[PDB]
């Protein structure tokens, strides 16, 4: 199932590279060390509502 | 935005305002970065000259948060016409960087394969916009937002009087009277996904609002992410 079975574990963007899963993030988003979450570069990154 | 909810502290702060000469919003646009506005090309043939205003929410009181922007370019894609409402998307280049805090932050924009079988294949996204609150009304003063479900392609198509092209697709209700009206266009259209929302839409028209068997039609955004990504060197 790779990237259909739970966008393969992905916190956003899924792709699948030598049938296996490959996490990957919007701009302004870091890949976490583990390369699946997304880990954000500053204070008001995309997609976030602002709830402060 | 016909129903819906107001769009409370934080949680819409991806919403643009297009004002006029008059200092009054006419259509809506997406933040997607501090330079860039996305919306929609049936909005430039609408005032003159235009400013974008972010961070607003209610546009009567001077609240504190709003910023206004000049644009410094604007871009409009040359295959839109008023005969098919087909390309109905556009990229604002503003003079100045908008600075993000509580109420102002963009979009993301996400990648195509991705967005089309993961984000478009959700339940319901999501639109938002100062628009009339019913067909015949004024512009709402407060900002709305309105969850509206994905509506299958073919019950899309033969539910509408007008040709449907592929940079388009249907979002909202059969009966329900939630939708999105006039002076939302241009407006975001977006999906969340784990708690991050993308833009996935563009307001773009409608036959009326909220009339039984007729769905809200928006701008594709993974049709032109190329274009958009193009424009956004521009
Ligand atoms: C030019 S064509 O007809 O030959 C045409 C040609 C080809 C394809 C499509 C169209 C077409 C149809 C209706 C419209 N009219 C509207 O879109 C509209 C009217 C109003 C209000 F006046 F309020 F009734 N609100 N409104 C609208 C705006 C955004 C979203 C939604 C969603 N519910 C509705 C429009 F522009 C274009
Ligand atoms: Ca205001």
């Amino acid at each position: 199932k790779l990237c259909s079975l739970d966008n393969g574990d992905c916190d956003q963007f899924c792709h699948e590279e030598q049938n296996s899963v490959v996490c990957s993030c919007a701009r302004g988003y870091t890949l976490a060390d583990n390369g699946k979450a997304c880990i954000p570069t500053g204070p008001y990154p995309c997609g976030k509502q602002t709830l402060e | 935005i016909v129903g819906g909810q107001e769009c409370k502290d934080g949680e819409c702060p991806w919403q643009a305002l297009l004002i006029n000469e008059e200092n009054e919003g006419f259509c809506g646009g997406t933040i997607l970065s501090e330079f860039y506005i996305l919306t929609a090309a049936h909005c430039l043939y609408q005032a003159k000259r235009f400013k974008v205003r972010v961070g607003d929410r209610n546009t009567e009181q001077e609240e504190g948060g709003e910023a206004v922007h000049e644009v410094e370019v604007v871009i409009k894609h040359n295959r839109f016409t008023k005969e098919t409402y087909d390309f109905d998307i556009a990229v604002l280049r503003l003079k100045t960087p908008i600075t993000f805090r509580m109420n102002v932050a963009p979009a993301c924009l996400p990648e195509r394969d991705w967005a089309e079988s993961t984000l478009m294949t959700q339940k319901t996204g999501i639109v938002s916009g100062f628009g009339r609150t019913h067909e015949k009304g004024r512009q709402s003063t407060r900002l709305k937002m309105l969850e509206v479900p994905y509506v299958d392609r073919n019950s899309c198509k033969l539910s509408s009087s007008f040709i449907i092209t592929q940079n388009m697709f249907c979002a909202g209700y059969d009966t329900k009277q939630e939708d999105a009206c006039q002076g939302d266009s241009g407006g975001p259209h977006v999906t969340r996904f784990k708690d991050t929302y993308f833009v996935t839409g563009i307001v773009s028209w409608g036959e009326g609002c909220a009339r039984k068997g007729k769905y809200g039609i928006y701008t594709k955004v993974t049709a032109f992410l190329k274009w958009i990504d193009r424009s956004m060197k521009t």
